[PDB]
């Protein structure tokens, strides 16, 4: 089982620079090519460069010359991408990928990515969600069913958690993606049930905002 | 750099349909030996890219051969035979026969289901955000289908157009719906001076627009 463990977000102040690493594992590591490719506001991907870790040999995109540089640990199989004297436009996710290709073949291998690293260029401070419960009061949807909701608002910067029931409620959930206002993000969920489970049993949000430590469980009540 | 094109921007289709897309380059994609290196990659909702197609029309291991590829020289186009859930999301074409490398804008596949209308939800401010002296009114509409329509708030009979948080999810793959969230936020001052509190809704499966509000009071 071949697999690429990407490290977790970062939050990088405009000037500095970050080293964002790719732990492989279940193939030879200094045999294949590892690539990085770059994907800003969705739709918008990008290559940057590869790096073969037998070797050491790397090839860039023009465009990123002085702007990452690539180098891999053997012992360790992990393969690490440093961006220098962050700006603006470095504010996105990053890739690295067992691409597959195989020059002396003229073929291709199986193409294994890892989970992507978003990085934030920003000098706002970091700040804790405040978590609010949302019981129906019109938004009850009569009987049959109940809609429940959980706001979380006001922290900074992404990511933050969120599951109902520690996980154990997952089906009629809806997380809506995180919107940015004045430097603070809110983000909110709702969960249906029917009427016969909810106030009988409970229901709780439970929310973690690794940046700021924050872990908070929200028991919705009538 | 080469510049890749793709056509269309998005493309809707019925469970069982055939869909193409297509990608043109600014330069030949003919490698000097012989080889064009064009790749079709799929990027499904929070996923990352995953490779469907290498050397134009060669398929990947474990990659369902509904799926084709053709072209050369400037022009290519992937072909899905017939359309399945599974299908949904982002397909880039990317070219490597010119370094560096460059990839087309993409093309969102999204499936066409049945009008479906939404179902909402109204919530009030609760105590615990009232304390902090901040009142937000939240508002879901929930699983509807075709992914266009309008939300406004009203208070009071007037629309209110400042303090507004408007956020979409995905296509849901497990039935093929839109869900969207909108939060109105006022100070707790001002959020107990007023009366009535509408969320309205325009939407294609309806001649009027669809309401749910809630009048505020006390007991
Ligand atoms: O390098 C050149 O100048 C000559 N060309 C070659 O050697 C062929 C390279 C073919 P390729 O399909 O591996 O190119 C790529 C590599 C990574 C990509 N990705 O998206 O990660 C996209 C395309
Ligand atoms: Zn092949
Ligand atoms: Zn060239
Ligand atoms: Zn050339
Ligand atoms: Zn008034
Ligand atoms: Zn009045
Ligand atoms: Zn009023
Ligand atoms: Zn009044």
């Amino acid at each position: 089982e071949m697999q690429l463990q990407q490290s977790g977000a970062e939050l990088l102040r405009p000037g500095t620079s970050v080293k964002l690493s790719c732990k492989t594992s279940g193939y030879i590591f200094t045999s294949y090519w590892i690539h990085w490719v770059k994907q800003r506001s969705g739709q918008g991907l990008e290559w940057i460069a590869r790096i073969y870790p037998g070797t050491g040999s790397t090839y860039y995109n023009e465009k990123f010359k002085g702007k990452a540089t690539l180098t891999a640990d053997k012992s360790s199989s992990t393969a690490y991408m440093q961006l220098s004297t962050l700006k603006s436009e470095d504010s996105a996710v990053y890739f690295c990928t067992r691409w597959g290709f195989i020059p002396v073949r003229e073929d291709y291998v199986m193409d294994y990515w890892g989970q992507g690293t978003l990085v934030t260029v920003s000098s706002a401070k970091t700040t804790a969600p405040s978590v609010y419960p949302l019981a129906p009061v019109c938004g009850d949807t009569t009987g049959s069913s109940v809609t429940l909701g959980c706001l979380v608002k006001g922290y900074f910067p992404e990511p933050v958690t969120l599951t109902w029931n520690s996980g154990s409620l997952s089906s009629g959930v809806h997380t809506f993606p995180a919107v940015l206002q004045s430097d603070l993000y809110t983000l909110s969920s709702s969960v249906t049930v029917t009427s016969s489970t909810w106030p009988s049993q409970s229901i709780t949000c439970n929310v973690a905002h690794p940046a700021s430590s924050t872990k908070v469980d929200k028991k919705i009540e009538p | 750099d080469i510049v890749m094109t793709q056509s269309p921007l998005t493309l809707s289709v019925t469970i069982g349909q055939p869909a193409s897309i297509s990608c043109k380059s600014s330069q030949s994609l003919l490698y000097s030996n012989g080889k064009t290196y064009l790749n079709w990659l799929l990027q499904r909702p929070g996923q990352s890219p995953k490779r469907l197609i290498h050397l134009v029309s060669k398929l990947d291991s474990g990659v369902p051969d509904r799926i084709t590829g053709s072209g050369s020289g400037t022009d290519f186009t992937l072909k899905i035979s017939r359309v399945e859930a599974a299908d949904l999301g982002v397909y880039y074409c990317v070219q490597g026969t010119h370094f560096p490398y460059t990839f087309g804008g993409g093309t969102k596949l999204e499936i066409l289901r049945a009008d479906a209308a939404p179902t909402v939800s109204i919530f009030p401010p609760s105590s615990e955000q009232l304390t902090s002296g901040g009142a937000s009114v939240v508002c879901f509409l929930n699983n509807f289908y075709p992914k266009d329509i309008n939300v406004k708030w009203k208070i009071d009979g007037s629309e209110r157009q400042n303090g507004v948080l408007n956020s979409w999810t995905d296509q849901d793959s497990k039935d093929s719906t839109y869900s969207m969230s909108s939060t109105l936020t006022l100070t707790k001052d001002e959020y107990e001076r007023h009366n009535s509190y509408t969320c309205e809704a325009t939407h294609k499966t309806s001649t009027s627009p669809i309401v749910k509000s809630f009048n505020r009071n006390e007991c």
